[PDB]
C-alpha cells in the first residue's frame, strides 16, 4: 500500500571525488601568469553547513597536477634561451687568492678558455670565475655537466621570484576547502566550504625548510601519512614564522661575452672588494622556542616520556643534504648543521649563522640529463624569508631505546606543494537524482 | 525578528540540508553547470563541461523530462531499491546519503525509465492515430 | 563574509553634528538586502540601539 | 516456453529488423550518440561530434519535436514520395531500405516540416496575443 | 501573386525598430544563432559559439521557457525596475535602449524567474501527488 | 553570394584607432610569417 | 670588420626563406563565430 514512483530531480546538491585539470588564475617571469584567467575581485567562498567530508592530503591529485604544471612552466621558460653547448671545453684554472677569507680557500677558480665568436672562423681567449662545485679536474678542468648533457643558460630577463597561483576547477566541478583547524590532513572534516578557486600559493622551491608558506592558525601542526612508519616524511607547519636573512656579500661583476650570432654568455668577471662566504642568519631564541613547540607536538605522537633530538641530515646529494633554495637568481645550498643539533629532556641578540655555497650549474627537479646555468647577479644580494615549516625524517625506529632522532629532509617538491594543498580537494557534481514520491505522471 | 534582511545560499549551501529543503535550490546548482600550457587545458575543460552537460540533458530528454527540474515518472518504486519510508527520506537525510545508498541501482532505474518513456511514446502515437 | 568598518572624527565639539560612516564589504555578489543598525555603548554602561535601515528600501 | 529468461538487444541489433519492431529500440541508439598532435585530432573529433548532436537536436526543435523520440507532425504524406501501404512499410522491410528509398525526398520533407512548424508557432502566438 | 518579389527580412533588421515591431522578427534572429594558425582558432571559435548557444538554451530552460520565442511568466514586474508605461516602451523605444535601461536589473529578474520556475515545478509535483 | 543586411533605423559609434580586428590581424600575420619560415634551412654557418 | 661580414651576424642568425613558398598577398576574410 505504498504506491511510490520514481521522480527525477535535476540540480540536486551531490558530488563525488574526481580528477580533472585545474586552470591557473593570478592577480617576464618563469611562472607564466600572462596566459592565466585574471582572478575575480571578490572570491566566493560558500560554507557547507551539515557537511562532513573525507580529506586525504597524501593521495591528492592536486599535488601531482601542480608538480607537473611547475615542471612544464620551467621547461617553457627555459626553451627560448641560449644553449651552452660551446661552453664545454678544456679550462686552464688557477686558484682565486685575491682578498679571500680562510673559509673561502679554493671555492672559486679563475678559468681561462678559448670560445667561439660571431664568425665561425674566429676564436677568442676569455676568462671567468667558476665555483668549485661547478668545475671538475680532467690545472686541467671541465664543467661538471659536460659528461652528462648540455646546459641551457637561464635568460636574465625572466625573474625567479615566486608569484601566487590560484587553481580553479572547470564548470561542473567544485573545490572543497576544509576550514577545520588543527587538521591532520587525513580523515573526516566537519567544517567544509566550497571555493571557485584556491588561495594564492607561491611555488616556493626549498629543501629542509618551507619558506614563505602558510602558517597554522592555532598551534604547530604535525602531519604524516603513517607516523609510525619511519620511511614516510613528516610535514611540520609552524604557527608563527621564523625570520631568516640569507646574503651573498660578494660584489660580483657580470661580463657578457658573445659566443655566437645573437648568443651571449654571462660570466663572473671579478669580485669588487673583499670575498667572503654567503651565509644565512636565524634568530636563536625564535628557533629554540619553535623547536620546543615542535618537540611538544611530537611528544603527543611518540609518547610524553620519550627523548626528542634533532641531528644531522643522513646523507646524499647536496640538494637533499643541505637546505637548497634561490635568492634573487643565485642558488644557495646552506649547511643546516647548527639548526638540527640538540636534544630535549622530558622534564639574547646573538643569532645562528649557517654557511652557504652558491652554485651556477643547477638541477632543480629529480631528473638526469637536463641542467641549467644561472647567470651571476650583479653586486651584493640579500633576502629575508619566513621559515613556516619543516620536512623531517625519523631515523631507525627500534624499540630498544626510548630516544627518537629527527633529521631534515626534502628533495621531492611534491611534499612542498602538499603543505599548501592539504586542505583542498576536487569533486565532480552530479545534478541528476532519482527519488521515490507519491506523484505520478 | 523585526530588523532583519535576507541572504540566499550559494552553489552547494543546501548539500547538508534535507532532501525537501534542498529541492528548492535545484536551479542554483543547475545554472552553474556550464560556467599552450594553459590554452589546451582550458579548451579541453570547456569541451568536457559541454559534453557532461549535454549527456545529462540527453538522459533527461530520453526519460521524457526535458526542460524540467522536477519530473514525475510512471516507473514504480519497488521495495528492493530502498525499504525506507517517505517520512525518513524527505525529512531525515540529505541527497549525498541518498547517492551513497542507491548507487548500485542507478543503472537499473535509468533503464526502466528509458523503457517506460519508449512505451509511453508508442502508446501516445497509437492513441493519436484514433 | 560581510565585514564592517567604522570611521569618523575621534573628537567632536559640543552642540555640533557627529557624523559616523560604516562601510560594508561583502564577498557575495548575488542580490541580498541586509538590515544595518547603529549601536552605542557608553563607558561602563549597557549597549543602546540608535536606529537601523534596510539595504533595499527607505524603511 | 517456461523458464527462458530475457536478454535485450544492444546498439544496432534491430538494424535488420522491421521498422515497427525497430521502433522499440530508439532509446538504445539515442544514448550512444554522445559516448599533443593526437590531442588536437581527438579534440576536433569530439567537438565535431558535439556539433552534429546539437545539429540533430536543433533540427528536431525547429519541428517542435524537442525531447520526443517519436513525434507526430501535421505534414501530409504525398503519394509520390512512396506508394507503399503501411503494412508493407512497417512489417516487411527495415529502416535502412526506407532511408535508401526516401533519400531523394529528404530535404524537401524537412523544409515542409520546418515551414509547418513556423506557421504553427505563428498561429499560436497570434492566438495567445488575444 | 504572379508579379511580386521576395523581400527576405534580414538578421538584426529590426534593431532600430520599436520593441513592438521588433518582437515580430524574433525568428530571423533565433534560427541561425549556432551556425595551422587558422584551424586552431577556428576550433575555439566553434567551441565558443557552441558553449554560448548552450548557455542561452540552459537559461531558457531553467525559466520554463524552453523552445519558445515569447514566454509569459508568473513573476510580477516590480515598478522600481522601470516606471515607464507599456505604451511608452512598446511604441517609443527600441530593444537596444531597453537593454541599456535595465542592464543593471537583469540578474535579479533572472533569479526571480528561476525561483518562480522551481516553485511552479514543486506546485506541479504537489498537484500530481493527489 | 555574400549576404549583406542594411540595419535601417540604426546608428552605431565606431572607432578605427582602437579596433581589436587590427591587432588580431597583426598577430595572425606575424604568426603566419613565423610558421612559414620554420621548415627550411637556418643559415648559421653563413657568418664568416 | 676588404674584410666584410653579414650585418645580422652580431645581432642574430638569419633563417633562409623557403624557396618554394610564395610571398604573393592573397585576400583574407576575417569572419567571426556564430553568435557574433
Ligand atoms: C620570500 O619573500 C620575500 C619577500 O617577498 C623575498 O625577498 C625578496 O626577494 C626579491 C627577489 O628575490 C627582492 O627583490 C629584489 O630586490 C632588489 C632590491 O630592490 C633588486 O636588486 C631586485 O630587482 C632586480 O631584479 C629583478 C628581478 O628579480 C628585476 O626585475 C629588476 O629590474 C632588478 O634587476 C636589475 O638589477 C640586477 C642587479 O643589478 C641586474 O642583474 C639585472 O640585470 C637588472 O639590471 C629585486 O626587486 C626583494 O627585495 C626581497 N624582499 C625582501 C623583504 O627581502 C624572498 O626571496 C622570498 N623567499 C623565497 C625563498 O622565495
Ligand atoms: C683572473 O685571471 C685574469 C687573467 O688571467 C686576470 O685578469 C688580469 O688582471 C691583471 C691585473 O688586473 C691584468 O694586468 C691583466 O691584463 C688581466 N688579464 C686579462 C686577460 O684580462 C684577473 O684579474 C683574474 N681574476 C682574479 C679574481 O684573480
Ligand atoms: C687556446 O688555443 C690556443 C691555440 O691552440 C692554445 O695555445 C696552444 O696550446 C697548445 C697546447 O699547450 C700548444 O701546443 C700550442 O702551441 C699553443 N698555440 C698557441 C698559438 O699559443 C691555448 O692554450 C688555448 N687556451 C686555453 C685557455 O685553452
Ligand atoms: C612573514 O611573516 C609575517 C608575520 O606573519 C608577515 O607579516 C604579515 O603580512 C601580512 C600580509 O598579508 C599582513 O596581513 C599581516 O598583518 C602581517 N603580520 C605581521 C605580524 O606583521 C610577513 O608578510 C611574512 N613575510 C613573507 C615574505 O612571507
Ligand atoms: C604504518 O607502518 C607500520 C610499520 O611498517 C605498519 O605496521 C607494519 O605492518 C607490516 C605489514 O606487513 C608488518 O609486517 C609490520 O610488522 C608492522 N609493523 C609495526 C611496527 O606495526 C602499519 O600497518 C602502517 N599503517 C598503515 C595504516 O598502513
Ligand atoms: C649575520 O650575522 C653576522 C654576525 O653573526 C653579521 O656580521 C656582521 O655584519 C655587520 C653588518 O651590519 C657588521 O657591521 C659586523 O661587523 C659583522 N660582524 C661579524 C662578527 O661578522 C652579518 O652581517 C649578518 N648577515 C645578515 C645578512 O644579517
Ligand atoms: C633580519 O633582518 C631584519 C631587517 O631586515 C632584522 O630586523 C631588525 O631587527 C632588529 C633587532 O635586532 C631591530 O632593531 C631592527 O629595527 C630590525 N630592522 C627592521 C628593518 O625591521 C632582523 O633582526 C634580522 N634577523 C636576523 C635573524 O638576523
Ligand atoms: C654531520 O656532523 C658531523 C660532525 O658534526 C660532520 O662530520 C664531519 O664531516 C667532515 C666532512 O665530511 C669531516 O671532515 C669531519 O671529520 C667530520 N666530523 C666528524 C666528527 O665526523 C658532518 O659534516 C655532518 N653532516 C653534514 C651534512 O653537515
Ligand atoms: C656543516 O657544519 C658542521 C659544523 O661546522 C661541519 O662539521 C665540521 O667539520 C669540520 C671539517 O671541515 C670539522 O673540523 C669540525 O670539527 C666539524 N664541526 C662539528 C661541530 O662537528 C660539517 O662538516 C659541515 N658540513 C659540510 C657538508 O661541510
Ligand atoms: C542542519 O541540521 C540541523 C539539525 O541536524 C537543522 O536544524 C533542524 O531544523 C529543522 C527544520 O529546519 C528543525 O525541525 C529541527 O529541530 C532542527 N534541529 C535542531 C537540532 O535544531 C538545520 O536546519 C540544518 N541546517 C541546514 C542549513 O540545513
Ligand atoms: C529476419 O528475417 C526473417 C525472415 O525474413 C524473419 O522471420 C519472419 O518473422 C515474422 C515475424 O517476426 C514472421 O511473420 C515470418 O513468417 C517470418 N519469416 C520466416 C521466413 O521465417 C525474422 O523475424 C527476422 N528477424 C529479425 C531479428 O529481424
Ligand atoms: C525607422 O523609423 C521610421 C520612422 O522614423 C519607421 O517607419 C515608421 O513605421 C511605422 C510602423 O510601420 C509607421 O507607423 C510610421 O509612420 C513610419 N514612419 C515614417 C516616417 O514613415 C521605420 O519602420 C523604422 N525602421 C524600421 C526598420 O522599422
Ligand atoms: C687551490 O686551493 C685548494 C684548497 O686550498 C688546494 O687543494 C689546491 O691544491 C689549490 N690549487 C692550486 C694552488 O693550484
Ligand atoms: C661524470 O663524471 C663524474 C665525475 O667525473 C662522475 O661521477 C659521473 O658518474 C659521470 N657521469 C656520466 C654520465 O658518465
Ligand atoms: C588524523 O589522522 C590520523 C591518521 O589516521 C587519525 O588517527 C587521527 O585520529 C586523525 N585526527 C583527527 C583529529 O581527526
Ligand atoms: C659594487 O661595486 C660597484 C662598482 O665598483 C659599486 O658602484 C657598488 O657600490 C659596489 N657595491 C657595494 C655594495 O659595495
Ligand atoms: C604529557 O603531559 C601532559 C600534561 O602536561 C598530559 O596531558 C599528556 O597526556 C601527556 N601525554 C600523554 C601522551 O599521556
Ligand atoms: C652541536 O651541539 C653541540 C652541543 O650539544 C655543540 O658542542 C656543537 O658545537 C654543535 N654543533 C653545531 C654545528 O652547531
Ligand atoms: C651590430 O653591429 C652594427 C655595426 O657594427 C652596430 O651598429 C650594432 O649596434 C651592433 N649590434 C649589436 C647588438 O651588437
Amino acid at each position: 500500500a505504498e504506491n511510490l514512483w520514481v521522480t527525477v530531480y535535476y540540480g540536486v546538491p551531490v558530488w563525488k571525488d574526481a580528477e580533472t585539470t585545474l586552470f591557473c588564475a593570478s592577480d617576464h617571469n618563469v611562472w607564466a601568469t600572462h596566459a592565466c584567467v585574471p582572478t575575480d575581485p571578490n572570491p566566493q567562498e560558500i560554507h557547507l553547513e551539515n557537511v562532513t567530508e573525507e580529506f586525504n592530503m597524501w593521495k591528492n591529485n592536486m599535488v601531482e597536477q601542480m608538480h607537473t604544471d611547475i615542471i612544464s612552466l620551467w621547461d617553457q621558460s627555459l626553451k627560448p634561451c641560449v644553449k651552452l653547448t660551446p661552453l664545454c671545453v678544456t679550462l686552464q684554472c688557477t686558484n682565486v687568492t685575491n682578498n679571500i677569507t680562510d673559509d673561502m680557500r679554493g671555492e672559486l677558480k679563475n678559468c681561462s678558455f678559448n670560445m667561439t665568436t660571431e664568425l665561425r672562423d674566429k676564436k677568442q681567449k676569455v676568462y671567468s670565475l667558476f665555483y668549485r662545485l661547478d668545475v671538475v679536474q680532467i690545472k686541467e678542468y671541465r664543467l661538471i655537466n659536460c659528461n652528462t648533457s648540455a646546459c641551457t643558460q637561464a635568460c636574465p630577463k625572466v625573474s625567479f621570484e615566486p608569484i601566487p597561483i590560484h587553481y580553479c576547477a572547470p564548470a561542473g566541478f567544485a573545490i572543497l576547502k576544509c576550514k577545520d583547524k588543527k587538521f591532520n590532513g587525513t580523515g573526516p572534516c566537519p567544517s567544509v566550504s566550497t571555493v571557485q578557486c584556491t588561495h594564492g600559493i607561491k611555488p616556493v622551491v626549498s629543501t629542509q625548510l618551507l619558506l614563505n608558506g602558510s602558517l597554522a592558525e592555532e598551534e604547530v601542526m604535525i602531519r604524516s601519512e603513517n607516523i609510525t612508519n619511519n620511511a614516510k616524511n613528516i610535514l611540520v607547519q609552524f604557527n608563527t614564522p621564523v625570520q631568516i636573512n640569507c646574503t651573498r656579500p660578494n660584489n660580483n661583476t657580470r661580463k657578457s661575452i658573445r659566443i655566437g650570432p645573437g648568443q651571449a654568455f654571462y660570466a663572473t668577471g671579478d669580485i669588487i672588494g673583499d670575498i667572503r662566504q654567503a651565509h644565512c642568519n636565524v634568530s636563536k631564541a625564535t628557533w629554540n622556542e619553535t623547536l620546543g613547540k615542535v618537540v611538544k607536538q611530537l611528544r603527543k605522537h611518540f609518547g610524553n616520556n620519550t627523548i626528542i633530538r634533532f641531528a644531522n641530515s643522513s646523507g646524499g646529494d647536496l640538494e637533499v643534504t643541505t637546505h637548497s633554495f634561490n635568492c634573487g637568481g643565485e642558488f644557495f645550498y646552506c649547511n643546516t648543521s647548527g639548526l638540527f643539533n640538540s636534544t630535549w629532556i622530558s622534564n639574547s641578540n646573538d643569532s645562528i649563522t649557517l654557511p652557504c655555497r652558491i652554485k651556477q650549474i643547477i638541477n632543480m627537479w629529480q631528473r638526469i640529463g637536463q641542467c641549467m646555468y644561472a647567470p651571476p647577479i650583479q653586486g651584493v644580494i640579500r633576502c629575508v624569508s619566513n621559515i613556516t615549516g619543516l620536512i623531517l625524517t625519523r631515523d631507525g625506529g627500534s624499540t630498544n631505546s626510548t630516544t627518537e632522532t629527527f633529521r631534515p629532509g626534502g628533495g621531492d617538491m611534491r611534499d612542498n606543494w602538499r603543505s599548501e594543498l592539504y586542505k583542498y580537494k576536487v569533486v565532480k557534481i552530479e545534478p541528476l537524482g532519482v527519488a521515490p514520491t507519491r506523484c505520478k505522471r | 525578528a523585526v530588523g532583519i534582511g535576507a541572504v540566499f545560499l550559494g552553489f552547494l549551501g543546501a548539500a547538508g540540508s534535507t532532501m525537501g529543503a534542498a529541492s528548492m535550490t535545484l536551479t542554483v546548482q543547475a545554472r552553474n553547470l556550464l560556467s599552450t600550457v594553459w590554452g589546451i587545458k582550458q579548451l579541453q575543460a570547456r569541451v568536457l563541461a559541454v559534453e557532461r552537460y549535454l549527456r545529462d540533458q540527453q538522459l533527461l530528454g530520453i526519460w521524457g523530462c526535458s526542460g524540467k527540474l522536477i519530473c514525475c515518472t510512471n516507473v514504480p518504486w519497488n521495495s528492493s531499491w530502498s525499504n525506507r519510508n517517505l517520512s525518513e527520506i524527505w525529512d531525515n537525510m540529505t541527497w549525498l546519503q541518498w547517492d551513497k545508498e542507491i548507487s548500485n541501482y542507478t543503472q537499473i532505474i535509468y533503464g526502466l525509465l528509458e523503457e517506460s518513456q519508449n512505451q509511453q511514446e508508442k502508446n501516445e502515437q497509437d492513441l493519436l492515430a484514433l | 563574509q560581510v565585514q564592517l568598518q567604522v570611521s569618523g572624527p575621534g573628537v567632536v565639539k559640543a552642540s555640533e553634528t557627529l557624523s559616523l560612516t560604516c562601510d560594508v564589504s561583502s564577498a557575495s555578489n548575488t542580490r541580498d538586502y541586509f538590515y544595518w543598525s547603529w549601536v552605542r555603548q557608553s563607558p561602563g554602561k549597557g549597549l543602546e540601539w540608535i536606529g537601523g535601515v534596510y539595504s533595499n528600501s527607505d524603511t
